[PDB]
RNA sequence: CUUGAGUCUCGUAGAGGGGGGUAGAAUUCCAGGUGUAGCGGUGAAAUGCGUAGAGAUCUGGAGGAAUACCGGUGGCGAAGGCGGCCCCCUGGACGAAGACUGACGCUCAGGUGCGAAAGCGUGGGGAGCAAACAGGAUUAGAUACCCUGGUAGUCCACGCCGUAAACGAUGUCGACUUGGAGGUUGUGCCGGCGUGGCUUCCGGAGCUAACGCGUUAAGUCGACCGCCUGGGGAGUACGGCCGCAAGGUUAAAACUCAAAUGAAUUGACGGGGGCCCGCACAAGCGGUGGAGCAUGUGGUUUAAUUCGAUGCAACGCGA
């Protein structure tokens, strides 16, 4: 993640660019990943049930809107 | 979305046309995913390939930071 | 509490200057509910407490204060097993009640005979930031300055 | 002694410390400051304001090189990625480019999960 | 005879396999520059590394191993498994139009082959990680968890081993029986309408002890095979076979118990989650615990020291 301060650019507004450059390359977030080793069992466990639940969210959402609570 | 290969009948995305290619990767290089640039599957994958071609011939970057 | 529905008490001001400040002051001099022998205290050692400094009544009072007020101070939370000081803002009301507690506390224990001599004492000590009531002051602003690193949850 | 005006500031937080290292642009360190040796020590040093401490102090150390224009190369996961940036431009430098250069295997075996 | 089975022609997708080559990021080490007092690690520390110049930063080199992003309840494979890019050799699947053979099919005891990881043998290699091991902590102890190191091993070639929660805990083949939402890969026609293969989720009848399965069945049937017969003893002993070994495989009995078990229900509990409350903490004031005395209790003593209460909820209690 490359950033240049430009002109009449205050430091504020250049250092918030830079969050979001790291951010969404996620720089951070493959840091903490690769900091241990994760077995291939668990990773596959963890990408599996990351799905599941992604899908379970989306039923329970749809499913929702056609109930009222009130 | 809109898969720009499906609309423009390519066969095979060409790994010399680095114009195109550019579109496809991230500021520091990265592919980007097909849920984002909404590319079909099957043009994804020949995506991917043609990126590492250019890359191994120093026409597209591996990262920002060589 | 849980439940937060507490009001303020009002409280009347003294009868000699109509000061609200120095009324909260006599009651944490209070002791076994004997404000009428505690306004005494308080009177008498103001009475000697102008004449010392020659500057007035409430604002001789006053200049103690700010010598003594403390700015920000440490509420302990624990976080695993280790306890994390944190320092934190006091807030105003807080401010007078903290430095009124450390002087009259500062008073009881001196060396001087009657307890209007001792918080005369005290009170001057304040004002040139000699006595043990300042030294409070002090040391609750080094401890929140030594864990100023420590300033978030 | 020497005068650059132009060098690169080189900001290491990991986890336990942040290190900060003002280079010249060609890699020849000038001066250092570290959370650690800056008064702090255990959790205290894992601060994002003991990098912000250490900033100021390295600044503090080539202050007699006359450095104006500064770059920023940020290396690490540390929390002390943001406040040591800050306190670099409060201290008084041009911040012309903040870049991460944190390293990413495109490699080795990580060590083991920690079971806590 | 052509519908099951297969052959041919055109193409599609694919981490299918085997052999070779190469790339970039990072780690580590080696040399050198700049530079100065810490670094590292933890809940906190210490061991450890560092003024013999570390860590940080930069330049050059060596080496090994794995291939970020793409990446996907995506794909391929009988299963185990398979992931940078390129070439060579090679296996299978699928689709569209026909042509061809003419039941050539299905299943399969014994037999043969493949079969994660660990392990074994021989010869290499060795960056990172890491059994064993060493030290530092933690602790009542700590032969652990945590930290600092670290050897076999992990990598390659060849050969053995032949086991895994080798799991979908679901043998293989074939036929039939409402739907919906997807993904992936073909293909005919004009984004729409079909038609195939594979795959994910929800659910109907039906089935099931229930949970659940539900056109990819655990539904309705047919063909063949494997296996079970209460728990423990025990997948153990002995024998045979196999292996260099570690061990694998086949596989008991005496004896012992009256249960062992599966699913679901109501509670209770959790050093599980969420949301609330209370002098429960926090914020404060005054106490008790020290002293003397009052009083109750325990113990001891006594001829008797009446009996009772004796965690909170007995002890200035019945009194
Ligand atoms: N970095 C690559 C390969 C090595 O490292 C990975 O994460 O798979
Ligand atoms: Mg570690
Ligand atoms: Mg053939
Ligand atoms: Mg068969
Ligand atoms: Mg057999
Ligand atoms: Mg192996
Ligand atoms: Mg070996
Ligand atoms: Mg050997
Ligand atoms: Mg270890
Ligand atoms: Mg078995
Ligand atoms: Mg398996
Ligand atoms: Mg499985
Ligand atoms: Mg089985
Ligand atoms: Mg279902
Ligand atoms: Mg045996
Ligand atoms: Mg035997
Ligand atoms: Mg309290
Ligand atoms: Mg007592
Ligand atoms: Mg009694
Ligand atoms: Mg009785
Ligand atoms: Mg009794």
């Amino acid at each position: 993640p490359v950033i240049k301060v430009r002109e009449n650019e205050p430091f504020d507004v250049a250092l918030r660019r830079f969050k979001r450059s790291c951010e969404k390359a996620g720089v951070l977030a493959e840091v903490r990943r690769r900091e241990f080793y994760e077995k291939p069992t668990t990773e596959r466990k963890r990408a599996k049930a990351s799905a599941v639940k992604r899908h379970a969210k989306k039923l329970a959402r749809e499913n929702a809107r056609r109930t009222r609570l009130y | 979305k809109f898969c720009r290969f499906t609309a423009e009948g390519v066969q095979e995305i060409d790994y010399k046309d680095i114009a195109t290619l550019k579109n496809y990767i991230t500021e520091s290089g990265k592919i980007v995913p097909s849920r984002i640039t909404g590319t079909r599957a099957k043009y994804q994958r020949q995506l991917a390939r043609a990126i590492k071609r250019a890359r191994y011939l120093s026409l597209l970057p591996y990262t920002d930071r060589h | 509490p849980r439940r937060r529905v507490i009001g303020q008490r009002k409280i009347l001001p003294d009868p000699k200057f109509g000061s609200e400040l120095l009324a909260k002051f006599v009651n944490i001099l209070m002791v076994d509910g004997k404000k009428s022998t505690a306004e005494s205290i308080v009177y008498s050692a103001l009475e000697t407490l102008a004449q010392r400094s020659g500057k007035s009544e409430l604002e001789a009072f006053e200049v103690a204060l700010e010598n003594v007020r403390p700015t920000v101070e440490v509420k302990s939370r624990r976080v695993g097993g280790s306890t994390y000081q944190v320092p934190v803002e006091v807030r105003p009301v807080r401010r007078n009640a903290l430095a009124m507690r450390w002087i009259v506390e500062a008073a009881r224990k001196r060396g001087d005979k009657s307890m209007a001599l001792r918080l005369a004492n005290e009170l001057s000590d304040a004002a040139e930031n000699k006595g043990t009531a300042v030294k409070k002051r002090e040391d609750v602003h080094r401890m929140a300055e030594a864990n100023k690193a420590f300033a978030h949850y | 002694r020497k005068q650059v005006s132009d060098g690169v500031a080189h900001i290491h937080a990991s986890f336990n410390n942040t290190i900060v290292t003002i280079t010249d642009r060609q890699g020849n360190a000038l001066g250092w400051a570290t959370a650690g040796g800056s008064g702090f020590r255990g959790s205290r040093k894992s601060t994002p304001f003991a990098a912000q401490v250490a900033a100021e102090r390295c600044a503090d150390a080539v202050k007699e090189y006359g450095i104006k224009n500064l770059e920023v190369m940020v290396k690490g996961p540390g929390p002390g990625r943001e406040s040591t940036i800050r306190a670099l431009n409060a201290a008084g430098f041009r911040i012309t480019n903040i870049t991460d250069v944190t390293p990413i295997p495109h490699g080795c075996r990580p060590p083991k999960k920690r079971r806590v």
